DNA sequence: TTGTGCTTATCGGTAGA
RNA sequence: CGAGAGGUA
DNA sequence: TCTACCGATAAGCACAACTACCTCTCC
């Protein structure tokens, strides 16, 4: 049960298709009344894991699941991909014909992705152009022919719309028949994803990673395809990286840039001249439980010990001092050279330092060799 | 490469260098010893240099692959008839003739003493 | 179940005291004190925007 | 002041109460100026060791993320490989693959 | 301009979402040369201390 | 198939013992020996037991944990490949209704089944069961030749065991 | 009531700066593809070991304490502002048309 | 060729964390010690001494490494 | 409350064959 | 667990 | 004789507006 370690480089991207979706998942279930929360998710009121070992949060991962439809429907990533080259296309000649001369009186039409404005359904909409309508108007046509609209395949998935003769919402099969026909090549060169146009499936969220509602309201097998794309696109950017507090580039900022260690503390600092400028006076009560790891398995801190001291924020090199430990009888305060206020940028009227305790032995020596005092004589601004 | 000859001579130098200097201040692993005492003791040659070139010497003026070859010696076939019935490969052909196969054989009875 | 003390809560009780709203929830409250003497670190302020932390 | 405490609910760090075990935080400009220090020992400490230290497991032959370990793409393979990476990495991953984006990880050993 | 991807950087930088989207769609492959990015991912940046290898023999 | 196949290794050495570099090879050696020794398993390889013949060893590389080092080193060693198509010799440790046992050494367990000898009856009249129905005694410390089958494995001991058939001909005790 | 300019001012350059080292051939490089910055650096006084400093980072740390320290000073359009200037002056490319 | 012939201080500091780290885990010194009992002034005394068997393998932009040694490069 | 981009989009607006 | 108001450097 | 791209200008929509902490008070 042993396995190799190796490092990590060189890390790729690419949209997620059916294939790795179907593979990765574990035990998935596409059930509609049942959550399945007894294999994917750890803090479930369960004993253990059915799909790995007992623990306590700690050694189990998230486990994934994803749902398994009944037909395919276009990504909607590459909706705005499909939109652009349908209007390029003639949707009734397949080619780069009723569509493509201008003297059989039918009005050029363009494909757009429409947004809120209509049915609240981010589709493909065809519009006719209403500068080519207004020329067809001062001819006597009043009305679009009666077959403008027959390369349109009829769908049972269609539904009451009523909008308007000249503009008409596309169902997602009917997508699929108007890029039949169309080269390979063409297609290629307008989309490069091409496997990955298929998504049947989508994956759940494990309850370890915790947007519920909304999964176990797509898993119900339904028709009124024009729904389920809205659907999986509102369940999407329900994503913490999505902006809208915990959200977008507060997240980034909150768990990749910005984390918490242990083994720090933070207290109010004194002035006491008779200390060392190299020395910072620790308080024996505190001193006594922050607790370092040393080779001989935790002892207590004492003197010659070097801390990382810094004053937020930091906004210079400088404010990161090394400095050793010197245990004082006093309490719950921290005391240095009141000369050496100037690289922390600090007065004594509340102003706190919070300081970083090195464990590993090599951090601890390189410490004292880049980042002490006795190394930082040269202002590096200035050269003073 | 080693059949039964020089797998048994390695040996024979592992027990000669474990005399000497027995104290190890590592661990030591008795399963693989006892897989060399207990497998070694099955068929046993008289000389190495003899036994290999006579072996090896049918492999150069006849066409025999190397697994052939190798699960041939382990068996150590007395006959023709048996060869012709463990090895499906060798049935229905007529590359080699059976004269030649079985002077191979006294050979090979010849080196065993 | 009850209620533990953390880590930097102490005192000495001084009074209980239970009440009760006309939905019969009932409520309790206990008080602890402790004398704050002046600390090494301690701010103090003055009439006139003079604020500084104990020294020495 | 913290030696071990209980660690946040959704990723694996220190809780920032001062009433239980509290917690500093390790922004973005004491990073910076340690890496103007130079100093990548304490740097590598700060943000993987004492802040969330955590393993994955990625497939040599594909390209995956394998959940013993085992890759379901493949039958069950004996070259499986474990990389170090926080918490915080694993957590982004599990959010690009339910917003729709698959990575891709090779390991040079 | 200087043909070196860095969607990681990018997305940290600002509006990781579309960097992502983007980087999805462009297939596009980060190497993790820049210094944010290896210490996102738990790696040395290899500016003072990492672009050297200690080799007892 | 018993070819001496080379393989390299990823051996670490503890930092207790790094001195002597005029005889630095005996702590060389007595790391790749604890290496193979740890595992003492293979899953498609076999097995071995001596380094005969050191090919060549690479540089040194350290990681800061615990105080580790690596060597990259490469050698040949004995190996066996239970190819299909191979008469193999064993020698039976005991006998009981199902599953009859049969050793090939301690390094694996070879069962036989009963669908792998010809038409024979259990003789519970004695002690140790017997099949002399064919004109053939069978007893413990006697070498029988076989036909190798299909080898399977586990997971965490991942033994080498196979089935054992007495199908082919020069069958029982030579 | 003006303090998110100088923090946004030094996010924004320690992002273009921090990848910024010198090499061992003398030449200061950077960490997207090695790409060539400046073939030597100014050094007015060269008796120093720069072969594996953060050249940018430290610049930007300077350029962050300057901006910083113009708080001090009064942030006016119509007098005048420090802050504000050497904002300007390092935002060259927004300033278009 | 090619090099400052000079040990850096993050190298130097590497190094010196890496022979404290060796000597912490039980490990014979070369240089002999009297009255130290600190792993840091003991690598500091084998550094001085130039008797500490570490190989420097430095990384050029180009792709290409050269190896130096402790008692090849001169301190400071 | 502004500060930059970013994409429509919306009218002309010129050549141009 | 979040959200809203005050304060400290 | 009748367009095919090209240009200037609203327009509507986005993301963003500093760090490290401590408090109360509804959920
Ligand atoms: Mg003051
Ligand atoms: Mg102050
Ligand atoms: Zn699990
Ligand atoms: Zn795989």
């Amino acid at each position: 049960l042993q396995v190799p370690v190796g490092t990590l480089t060189s890390i790729g991207f690419s949209i997620s298709n059916n294939n790795d979706r179907d593979k990765m998942s574990v035990l998935e279930v596409e059930a509609p009344n049942q959550v399945t929360d007894s294999r994917l998710g750890l803090p479930n009121p369960d004993s253990v894991c059915r799909t790995c070992g007992s623990k306590d949060r700690k050694v189990c991962e998230g486990h994934f699941g994803v749902i398994n439809f009944a037909y395919s429907i276009i990504n909607p990533y590459f909706l705005k991909e499909v939109a652009a080259l349908l209007n390029k296309i003639c949707p009734g000649c397949k080619y780069i014909c009723r569509y493509c001369t201008l003297n059989t009186g039918y009005p050029l039409m363009k494909f757009r992705v429409t947004t809120k404005e209509v049915f609240r359904r981010s589709g493909i909409v065809v519009e006719v152009n209403e500068e080519s309508l207004m020329k067809l108007k001062k001819r006597g046509v009043l009305t679009l022919p009666p077959d403008y609209w027959s390369f349109l395949p009829q769908d049972s998935n269609i539904d009451e719309s009523c909008l308007k003769p000249t503009r008409r919402i596309i169902t997602h099969a009917q997508v699929y028949a108007l890029l039949l026909g169309i080269d390979q090549r063409l297609i290629k060169k307008d989309i490069p994803m091409f496997n990955s146009l298929g998504l049947t499936s989508f994956p759940v969220t494990p309850n370890g990673y915790r947007r519920t509602r909304i999964y176990k309201k797509l898993v119900g097998f339904e028709g009124n395809t024009l729904e389920l794309s809205s659907r999986v696109m509102e369940c999407m950017q329900y994503s913490r990286l999505f902006s809208e507090k915990l959200c977008g580039l507060r997240f980034m900022k909150d768990v990749l840039l910005g984390k918490r260690s242990d083994h720090t503390f933070r207290t109010v600092v004194v002035g006491d001249p008779s200390l060392k400028l190299n020395e910072i006076g620790i308080p024996e009560s505190i001193a006594k439980r922050l607790q370092v790891s040393e080779h001989l398995i935790f002892r207590s801190l004492m003197d010659g010990d070097t801390v990382l001291m810094n004053r937020p924020p930091s906004i210079h090199q400088h404010s990161l001092i090394a400095m050793t430990v010197r245990i004082l009888p006093t309490t719950s305060v921290v005391s240095l050279n009141p000369i050496c206020c100037l690289p922390f940028r600090g007065d004594f009227d509340g102003d706190c330092l919070h300081g970083y305790v090195p464990q590993s032995i090599q951090a601890k020596v390189e410490l004292d060799e880049l980042v002490a005092l006795d190394k930082q004589l040269i202002n590096r601004q200035n050269g003073r | 490469c080693m059949m039964d000859c020089e797998a048994f001579q390695i040996l024979d130098g592992i027990k000669g260098q474990l005399v000497g200097l027995s104290e190890d201040p590592s661990i030591k692993i008795p399963v693989s010893y006892d897989r060399a005492l207990a497998y070694v003791e099955s068929c046993v040659h008289y000389t190495n240099p003899q036994s290999v070139r006579k072996v090896l010497e049918p492999l150069k003026t006849y066409g025999i692959s190397d697994g052939e070859m190798c699960v041939i010696a382990n068996a150590s076939s007395e006959s023709v008839d048996e060869v012709l019935a463990f090895i499906p490969s060798l049935k229905t052909k007529k590359e080699v003739i059976n004269q030649p196969l079985q002077d191979a054989l006294e050979e090979l009875s010849k080196l065993k003493k | 179940h009850s209620i533990k003390l953390k880590h930097t809560e102490r005192g000495i009780v001084q009074k209980v005291v239970l009440s009760s709203n006309d939905e019969g929830k009932n409520f309790a409250a206990v008080s602890l004190r402790q004398v704050r003497s002046p600390c090494l670190g301690d701010k103090f302020s003055s009439m006139h925007g003079q604020k500084g932390v104990l020294g020495y | 002041f913290r030696n071990t405490g209980p660690v946040h609910p959704l990723t694996r760090q220190p809780v920032a109460d001062r009433k239980r075990f509290g917690g500093i935080k390790f922004g973005e400009m004491e990073r910076d100026c340690l890496i103007a220090h130079g100093a990548s020992a304490n740097l590598h400490e700060r943000l993987f060791t004492l802040s969330d230290s955590s393993q994955m497991h990625i497939c040599r032959k594909c390209k995956t993320y394998a959940n013993g370990p085992y890759c379901r793409v493949c039958v069950s393979s004996d070259h499986v490989v474990r990389v170090y990476v926080p918490y915080g990495a694993k957590l982004l991953c599990q959010e690009l693959f339910s917003m729709g984006i698959t990575l891709n990880f090779d390991t040079k050993l | 301009v200087e043909s070196t991807p860095a969607p990681f950087t990018q997305a940290c930088f600002s509006s990781p979402s579309q960097c992502f989207l983007k980087a999805a769609k462009e297939g596009v492959r980060d190497d993790l040369q820049g210094s944010i990015d290896a210490l996102a991912w738990g790696k040395v940046p290899g500016f003072g201390t990492g672009d050297q290898f200690e080799i007892i023999i | 198939m018993f070819i001496k196949v080379k393989l390299p290794w990823d051996v670490t050495i503890p930092a207790e013992d790094m001195d002597t570099g005029l005889m630095l090879q005996r702590a060389i050696v007595i790391r790749l020996l604890e290496a193979f020794s740890k595992e003492k398993a293979t899953k498609d390889l076999g097995y071995l037991i001596t380094p005969t013949i050191l090919e060549n060893i690479g540089e040194g590389k350290i990681k800061e944990q615990t105080g580790e080092i690596q060597f990259p080193v490469v050698f040949n060693g004995i190996c066996f490949k239970m190819f299909k198509g191979e008469i193999v010799h064993g020698v039976v440790h005991k006998v009981h209704k199902t599953g009859v046992f049969l050793k090939s050494g301690p390094y694996e367990i070879i069962y036989l089944s009963h669908m792998k000898m010809p038409g024979y009856e259990f003789i519970p009249g004695e002690n140790p069961f017997f099949m002399n129905q064919y004109m053939s005694r069978i007893q413990i410390g006697a070498r029988v030749r076989f036909v190798v089958l299909d080898t399977e494995w586990r997971e965490a001991e991942k033994d080498f065991m196979a089935l054992a058939s007495i199908d082919g001909d020069n069958l029982g005790p030579f | 009531g003006n303090a998110d300019l100088p923090g946004t001012l030094s996010r924004r350059l320690m992002f273009f700066m921090r990848d910024i080292y010198a090499a061992y051939d003398g030449t200061v490089r950077n960490s997207f593809g090695n790409q060539l910055v400046q073939f030597t650096y100014e050094t007015d006084g060269p008796v120093e070991d720069i072969t594996g400093e953060a050249l940018g980072s430290l610049s930007a740390c300077a350029l962050s304490e300057a901006a910083y320290s113009a708080l001090d000073q009064p942030i006016s359009l119509l007098e005048t502002s420090p802050l504000l200037n050497l904002k300007n002056v390092l935002e060259c490319g927004s300033k278009k048309g | 060729r090619k090099t400052s012939k000079f040990m850096t201080k993050y190298e130097r500091a590497r190094i010196l964390g890496t022979r404290a780290l060796q000597i912490s885990m039980n490990a014979p010194v070369m240089v002999e010690l009297e009255g130290e009992t600190d792993p840091l002034e003991i690598a500091m005394k084998e550094l001085r001494q130039r008797k500490i068997p570490f190989t420097i393998r430095r990384y050029l932009p180009d792709g290409s490494f050269e190896e130096w040694g402790v008692d090849e490069l001169i301190v400071e």
